[PDB]
């Protein structure tokens, strides 16, 4: 079988403080990135649903809010799931990450 | 992640 981490599991991953902790995976869980097409012939295929001002289908013309506060129009391309982790950390604090921010123990 | 390019 394919090697796999599930709730429960002890492992090691980076705190929002950017050093790394043995915390605990408290469930998986599932986040959904998508891809666009922008005007000015750029695109991006990891922005969250929240950053459009079910999924449009490819080649819907939407407007995007990006990191500069500033609306782009944009053509849609397609969404991408990603199984994804949420850990907590020793003080409570909580995360969410994806696979490679994340080791495992061998037991 | 927020991130764009021209590929």
């Amino acid at each position: 079988a394919l090697q796999s981490i599930t709730a429960g599991q002890k492992v090691i991953s980076k705190h929002k403080n950017g050093r790394f902790y043995q915390c605990e995976v408290v469930r998986l869980t599932t986040e959904t990135f998508y891809e666009v097409n922008f005007d000015d012939g750029s695109f991006s295929d990891n922005l969250y649903p929240e950053d459009i001002v079910g999924p449009p289908a490819e080649g819907e013309v939407v407007q995007v809010r990006w990191t500069d506060g500033q609306v782009y129009g944009a053509k849609f391309v397609a969404s991408h799931p990603i199984q994804m982790y949420q850990v907590e950390f020793e003080d409570g604090s909580q995360l969410v990450v994806k696979r490679d921010d994340v080791y495992t123990l061998d037991e | 992640a927020r991130t764009k390019q021209t590929a």
